[PDB]
């Protein structure tokens, strides 16, 4: 649909379309659901064994 | 039944009229504490007119210093707990025959109430004092010693003493005498040598453990290794309708108490004996000289 | 070898055997509820892929290298989960070894370390305490410094195919330059105007990156409960043959001090 | 015959089905039989799924790829699928409230992500 | 509670109730390691180090061994300093700043001091 | 049987001498992070 | 095989020099310090910036202090060696050449520099003067 | 080194040193296992285990209760295989091929004939 | 097998082989459940389970503790009722049947009175 104006892939588009109808849906009925959409994972890109800036998010 | 005034002394292992309750422990650990607290207790019962009801206390000091009588005696008398309690004082200044005599002369005091119609509690402190003295005096009579540096009768010694202290029948005048033998022991030990033979031959043992003492349990009295051989035989009926269900519950939370660290893995079952097991725990925790 | 001793010893591994059958029985409850996301997890690379079966998608010649993706944990205690892994990996790294490495734990990037530490590029902390899920399986796959200039792209994990032992899989990510060249690529009604070559590669980049750490997790999580039960098990044998050296210790200690005691009062 | 298999469970899994009307990113075309073989974008619409007679089970699907087969198999992968009664009409509104008022409101991804959130909520609140 | 009063026997019980909680989750992370810890058993062990750290000031006589120099606190400022690390005052200085130190004033001159 | 309240810093083994040096590591650590983020927030 | 963490002395700092004891200062701290990072390196931990030149300085102070039978050292030898291992000069230099560096460094204190190695045996301290030449001549020695 | 030279006196330290590290590791091996070791505890602790069984030579006297025959290694003979397989050029053999042999010429022909 | 019989010495190391095996596969049984076994696992621990409940018979003085009557089994009683359970003579019964009973025929009269 809208994956051509906006620079995310296939991969990001897919998890932003599920997360917002889950949140849209039933609020009761998010039991073991906020899981799914909420992570603490980092990413920090090497060079060499020295790493530049750890990303967040 | 013997009203000792604690939550958790009164609903496990409840001591009766004419039994041998042993208080085991280590340093500074809730010895001295659980006998003090018993013969408090019965002042809602000393000062009536119900003469089967009452217990005359006879707390037997033994080994202890000067300074450790006399702040003992001066904290019964303003709570009036001193008019009806015999105090045996025997300090270790003096010789070795007064020490280990003391254990007889107090049972023969107290025996004087039982064999007439009302009840009396001995509180032997301590049952590792009297050991020592003892042998003391046979090691210099010339006499061939055993193991631990102990004679020949070292088990003979305690189990006569303590024997004397039971329950008499409706025809004898239905008296009865309780026997509250403080075991200090070294470092945890309760299978020592002095030990052994102090358990073995009373009905039931109350440990204390000085690991409990720091947590927060007050007093520290571990439900695990403590147990009585009267059982709900010497107890209220009221009391123990509601010490039935607690004795299970406390059982299967002491096994399961591994998993209190990783509380982000509890099931359904797991999670309700946790927070049940808890609240009983620290509901039987009392302050000191505040018996119920 | 002396009453203290002994003492200090046999309490010391009673305290380990009851941390280490507490383990392994909180390692069986985690199994169960990682044995749903491991079960959903199968359905995805046979459904949402499915495509990549029926056009015969495949690789050629190698184009700058290749790049190599490295998925495990970060903890320990798990028996040979950090050694299986490493061992794989260093043995298709024989015929190429100028391709990158992306670590995906700190069990991983350790052993790579000492063998191939010029092919580590990317090293990745803190993915092996929770479970994971779809949101750090898509910011790993966009982060990955440039993973379409590849023609190879492996992703090394431990496939779990009992549930008692494991084995470690691998399983290939095509470009976006060998998805449009496939045999049966033209037989589905694609629109060539919008982005569908490069969108159908990277999503499978992100699905196959959910569907390995979903099966490493559950691997991980029954490795540990069988190495816990060993050593729960290894505990019980040291503490009965201790139990036997203290019963004879604490019997020697009491006829040797009641010898001396003895011995001076008849001289 | 479908095979719709979502990233949760499983709905179809065996081929025990007869007509499945799902909404695409072209139109809502439904298959039937054996469909041909046009593997299109899924949008976020109703997926609903006759069984044989009026046994149809309606699933707001969330939006995938409706891959069809040319072996008579209709493979519907999405990200979330679940029915019509598993939603609420006041939890839904405030969603929708709130991604009108984001919308064009800052910059970055802030607003363009407002924009996609306002329209598969007015598609679903519609087919009540 | 009767001799030294009500304020002073809650931190004399609370002193020693974090100190022996920690002997039994040493254990455990031994084996284990640090992943077994929430959120809770995390900031009980580091205020575990810092409150034995405290305690351990330099004796004027050993003056000889340490190098530092003899501090000698009050009975009223080993109360207050004790009562306010244990309810989240003093949570974001470091382990090394109590060691070797005096009251609750020589905690927070050693701290910035270490810093620059 | 019982009584292991800290058994294992008290024996002074292989499993005492590991607790010591994997608490002193991680308080290490932390120390640096607490020292340069008090150092920027003065100043 | 004298264990620093088990082995003291009552009489503290008193019963020695003057000099050994200024520029060995810390080294009852730093053998405390080295001996809890040493057993980190066989737990898999790797990184740790700050504490590499801890790790790097305990395992070249302990075997220079480690000499051979009847090759006993005087003040003045000992107190060129204890202030190259604790200011981290040695640090740059490998662990099996650290038998080799203590034989060169006190040959060429003998010949060239031999007014600093008097004044540290007859004076037996170290003031602002001695402290300024024996560092500069430890850092020169380093390139050969 | 004044009587056996300087040759074998860094022979005989190396190999102690080796022996003792896993001896005192060993009650991390016998609970947790040997993957609980890290890079540099799992070199030592294979070497450990061949340079044990490499020291026990076949005496002619007990060749009816062992069946091998008798090996007498000289004293430059294993000096030199010591050292050899402690910097690396024996880490490929086996564990077995070591036990109950002689020197450096007795070790690589019993693992030539066991991967027959 | 030379003091009480070929007969009584078979029927005694089945019942023990069949409770040993039952012992020590409980700590498998909790954590896989009871249907994750094979077909010789699954008959196997539901006649442990009846057998080990048919040896604990209500004595006669104990009666008024336990409501039921006393029973006394003989030696050749409680040898026939033991051989029959692991042929598969009673595998049809129930677990419940064979508790608080002593003998062959208190099995058969209790299994068709608790349904009917
Ligand atoms: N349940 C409790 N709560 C609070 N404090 C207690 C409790 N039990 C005991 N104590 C404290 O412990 C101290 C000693 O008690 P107790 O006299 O029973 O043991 P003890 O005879 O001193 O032991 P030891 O003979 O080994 O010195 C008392 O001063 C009391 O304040
Ligand atoms: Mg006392």
């Amino acid at each position: 649909s809208s994956w051509q104006k906006a620079g995310i892939s296939f991969n990001k588009y897919l998890a932003i379309a599920a997360r917002t109808v889950q949140r849209s849906l039933k609020n009761d009925l998010k039991v073991a659901a906020e899981k799914r959409y909420i992570s603490d994972a980092k990413v920090q890109k090497l060079e060499k064994v020295s790493t530049t800036d750890l990303a967040s998010n | 039944p013997m009203q000792t005034g604690l939550k958790a002394v009164d609903a496990l292992v409840p001591i009766g009229r004419g039994q041998r309750e042993l208080i085991i422990g280590d340093r500074q650990t809730g010895k001295t504490a659980v006998a003090l607290d018993t013969i408090l207790n019965q002042k809602r019962w000393n000062d009536g007119n119900d003469e089967s009801k009452k217990l005359y206390c006879v707390y037997v000091a033994v080994g202890q210093k000067r300074s450790t009588v006399a702040q003992l005696v001066q904290t019964l008398e303003q709570n009036d707990a001193m008019k009806y309690s015999i105090v045996v004082a025997a300090t270790a200044s003096e010789a070795a025959p007064l020490q280990y005599l003391a254990p007889f002369t107090a049972c023969a005091i107290a025996e004087w109430f039982r064999d007439n119609g009302k009840h009396a509690l001995i509180v032997y402190d301590d049952l590792s004092k009297q050991a020592v003295a003892y042998r003391q005096l046979s090691l210099l009579l010339r006499r061939p010693p055993g193991r631990e540096a102990y004679p020949g009768d070292v088990f003979y010694l305690h189990s006569r003493l303590l024997e004397r202290a039971a329950k008499m029948s409706d025809a004898n005048g239905g008296g009865s005498l309780t026997a509250l033998p403080v075991i200090e022991t070294q470092g945890g030990d309760v299978s020592a040598y002095i030990p052994t033979n102090v358990i073995s031959i009373t009905d039931g043992q109350i440990f204390l453990e000085a690991e409990l003492f720091y947590k927060g349990i007050r007093p520290a009295i571990n439900v695990g290794l403590s147990v009585s051989r009267v059982g709900s035989a010497a107890q209220v009926k009221a009391m123990k309708q509601v010490a039935g269900s607690l004795k299970l519950f406390l059982a299967q939370y002491r096994e399961v108490a591994a998993f209190a660290q990783f509380g982000s893995d509890l099931d359904a079952s797991t999670k309700q004996t946790l927070s049940r097991g808890e609240r009983l725990t620290q509901l039987l925790k009392q302050k000191q000289y505040s018996p119920q | 070898a002396t009453l203290r001793e002994i003492e200090t010893r046999l309490k010391s591994i009673k305290n380990i055997e009851k941390i280490t059958n507490t383990m392994k029985v909180v390692a069986s409850t985690r199994m169960g509820r990682a044995q749903r996301a491991m079960a959903s997890s199968r359905a995805f690379r046979e459904g949402d892929s499915d495509f990549f079966a029926t056009a015969e998608t495949s690789t050629p010649e190698t184009a700058e290298k290749t790049l190599i993706i490295a998925v495990s944990s970060d903890k320990g205690l798990c028996g040979s989960i950090h050694s299986q892994i490493a061992k794989a990996t260093r043995a298709k790294l024989q015929e190429t070894p100028n391709a990158d490495v992306v670590t995906i734990g700190d069990k991983i990037k350790a052993q790579m370390l000492r063998t191939h530490s010029s092919n580590v590029v990317l090293s990745f902390n803190g993915v092996g305490k929770e479970a994971p899920t779809f949101w750090e399986a898509s910011l790993i796959a966009d982060e990955i410094r440039k993973l379409g200039d590849y023609d190879k792209i492996e992703v090394m994990y431990n496939k779990f195919v009992s549930g008692v032992a494991f084995e470690p899989s691998v399983f290939p990510s095509f470009s976006p330059i060998s998805i449009e060249e496939s045999p049966k690529l033209s037989e589905f009604e694609l629109e060539e105007d919008q982005a569908i070559p490069t969108s159908l590669s990277q999503i499978s980049l992100t699905n196959a990156i959910l569907n390995a750490m979903a099966e490493g997790y559950a691997s991980e999580i029954s490795a540990r409960r069988n190495a816990m039960d060993n050593a729960s098990k290894n505990a019980g044998e040291m503490i009965n043959k201790y139990s036997i050296l203290y019963n004879r210790t604490r019997q020697a200690v009491i006829t040797n001090e009641l010898v001396d005691i003895i011995t001076g009062a008849s001289s | 015959k479908v095979s719709l298999v979502a990233p949760h469970q499983a709905i179809f899994t065996n081929k025990e089905v007869s007509q499945v009307n799902l909404p695409a990113s072209s139109g809502e075309m439904g298959v039937l039989a054996n469909h041909v073989p046009t593997v299109e974008e899924l949008a976020p619409g109703v997926v609903e799924v006759i069984e044989s007679s009026g046994t149809a089970s309606k699933y707001f699907v969330s939006g995938g790829f409706a891959s069809i087969l040319p072996g008579s198999k209709l493979s519907i992968s999405t990200v979330e699928a679940h029915p019509l009664d598993a939603f609420s009409s006041e939890n839904i509104k405030s969603l929708l409230a709130e991604a009108q008022k984001n919308a064009s409101s800052a910059d970055e991804t802030v607003a363009a992500e407002a924009a996609i959130e306002i329209e598969v909520l007015e598609a679903l609140q519609a087919a009540v | 509670v009767s001799v030294v009063g009500q304020e002073h026997y809650d931190v004399a019980t609370g002193v020693q109730q974090t100190l022996q909680a920690y002997k039994s989750l040493q254990d455990i992370i031994a084996i284990l390691g640090m992943d077994e810890l929430s959120e809770q058993d995390k900031l009980t062990v580091e205020r575990a180090r810092k409150i034995q750290r405290f305690l351990s000031q330099p004796f004027a006589v050993a003056e000889v061994f340490t190098g530092i120099e003899g501090k000698l606190v009050r009975l009223k400022d080993t109360i207050a300093s004790f009562k306010a690390v244990l309810e989240g005052k003093y949570d974001h200085l470091p382990e090394n700043a109590f060691y070797m130190v005096g009251g609750i004033e020589d905690v927070v001159a050693k701290a910035e001091k270490i810093a620059a | 049987v019982r009584s292991s309240a800290g058994a294992v810093r008290d024996a002074g083994g292989a499993f005492g001498k590991r607790e010591q040096a994997e608490e002193e590591r991680y308080f290490r650590a932390r120390a640096k992070e607490q020292l340069a983020a008090l150092k920027k927030h003065h100043e | 095989a004298i264990n620093v963490g088990l082995s003291v002395s009552r009489v503290g700092s008193a019963a020695q020099v003057k000099a050994m004891k200024q520029v060995a200062g810390s080294l009852k701290l730093f053998l405390a310090q080295y001996r809890e990072v040493a057993a980190f390196a066989q737990f898999g931990s790797d990184l740790d910036a700050s504490t590499k030149q801890t790790l790097s300085r305990g395992e070249r102070l302990t075997q220079l202090l480690k000499q051979k039978q009847y090759s006993p050292q005087a003040s003045e030898e000992q107190v060129p060696v204890i202030y190259a291992g604790v200011n981290g000069f040695l640090d740059n230099i490998p662990i099996e050449r650290i038998p080799e560096f203590e034989e060169q460094f006190i040959a060429y204190l003998k010949a060239n520099e031999g007014d600093i190695l008097e004044a540290i045996r007859t004076k037996g301290e170290l003031s602002s003067e001695l402290l300024d030449k024996l560092k500069s001549a430890t850092e020169t020695f380093v390139a050969t």
